């Protein structure tokens, strides 16, 4: 195996745990640090040129954090669990004025993750895939990142066929949450740029840097 | 230059 | 078969052929009509409640038109072929100020379609999938649209395994262009809203309606 | 009401 799912899962286990939009942002900034630790535990990531590592996490960070906190919320009803340990409910989200994007996270990601019982090996793999985004502008060698992306989804397909043989379209199912993830990522980014632009909200330094 | 992102990525550990 | 790929392909064949942004918009509006004809030739679409049909095409129309003109451009170098018969080159696109989104279409969709030689049965299937978007807000019965989406990607997986047995990850590959399609769709929509807001550009009535 | 989208979708043919 050039890409064992086993190691992707340890990566996940390794990095593991009052205006709601201030809270979300504190969490985001905190988790940006946990993300860099996670990516380093992903096979071959650390071997890439420092430049491409930077491009990938600058490209992926938003989608990757959304994947984490969505899968972390599967047990939760009508709400998300932040890394801070603090739950945000949809009522709190509508009342800060982020109900639309919030609802989208619940219905398109959390609910779907709960309904199919997406395991942490699968979350890992999807996040690993999002990381190895060959579309990322500026990459020294896109072919290599394509080839790593290829190793991940091959491994996952076999993990699914083996672990959930009853569900022959589980693999496809998993891959068809990445579009929803892409949409929700960009809407979140549009929001974060506004919290910054407006200065309504404290933006801690690493999140700050990801928005510059 | 992405100061913080770069400093987290160099450090072994 | 509850969803034969054969019929999806006939759907495609059935609906088949100076400011560049005026041209693109004329094309878009023209193709909106061709799209409604296409969707009706997709198995089971026409059987849905009129309300859901409307929600799906209001949800999908942007991504579906981008899929069409990208696959239509595979042969073309550094440019797109509009349904109008008129080619737009990246030089024309940068010089109207839409080079960024243009480049994204070339690199993330056209090039990838050319490189893998995505056939029209596959384009059809991906477009069919985009249509059966169970995430679409307001649907009378999302489960049904989920179930139709499921029939399409099952059919496609078997089409790929059968037609391209040499390429066991072709199926995954195809599904991993939908995220790029989702991004480019939203960026295109942000642009079209601006052409409208600014009135720099003629917006024909059906495209007009899709933006209201 | 989406006038045009609705009129294209009703029409047989
Ligand atoms: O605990 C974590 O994993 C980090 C983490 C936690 C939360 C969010 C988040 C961000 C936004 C934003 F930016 F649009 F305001 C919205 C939402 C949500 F829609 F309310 F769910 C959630 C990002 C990252
Ligand atoms: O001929 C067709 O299939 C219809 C059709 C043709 C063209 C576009 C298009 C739209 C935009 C927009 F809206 F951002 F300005 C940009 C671009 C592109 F990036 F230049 F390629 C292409 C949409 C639909």
């Amino acid at each position: 195996m050039d890409m064992p799912v086993e190691r992707i899962l340890e990566a996940e286990l390794a990095v593991e745990p009052n205006d709601p939009v201030t809270n979300i942002c504190q969490a985001a900034d905190k988790q940006l640090f946990t993300l860099v630790e996670w990516a380093k535990r992903i096979p071959h990531f650390s071997e890439l040129p420092l430049d491409d590592q930077v491009i990938l996490l600058r490209a992926g960070w938003n989608e990757l954090l959304i994947a984490s906190f969505s899968h972390r919320s599967i047990a939760v009803k009508d709400g998300i669990l932040l890394a801070t340990g603090l739950h945000v409910h949809r009522n709190s989200a509508h009342s800060a004025g982020v109900g639309a994007i919030f609802d989208r996270v619940l219905t398109e990601l959390v609910s779907k993750m709960r309904d199919m019982q997406m395991d942490k090996t699968e979350l890992g793999c999807l996040r690993a895939i999002v990381l190895f985004n060959p579309d990322s502008k500026g990459l020294s060698n896109p072919a290599e990142v394509e080839a790593l992306r290829e190793k991940v989804y091959a491994s996952l397909e076999a993990y699914c066929k083996h672990k959930y043989p009853e569900q022959p379209g589980r693999f496809a199912k998993l891959l068809l949450r990445l579009p929803a993830l892409r949409s929700i990522g960009l809407k979140c980014l549009e929001h974060l740029f506004f919290f910054k632009l407006i200065g309504d909200t404290p933006i801690d330094t690493f999140l700050m840097e990801m928005l510059e | 230059k992405h100061k913080i992102l770069h400093r987290l990525l160099q450090d072994s550990s």
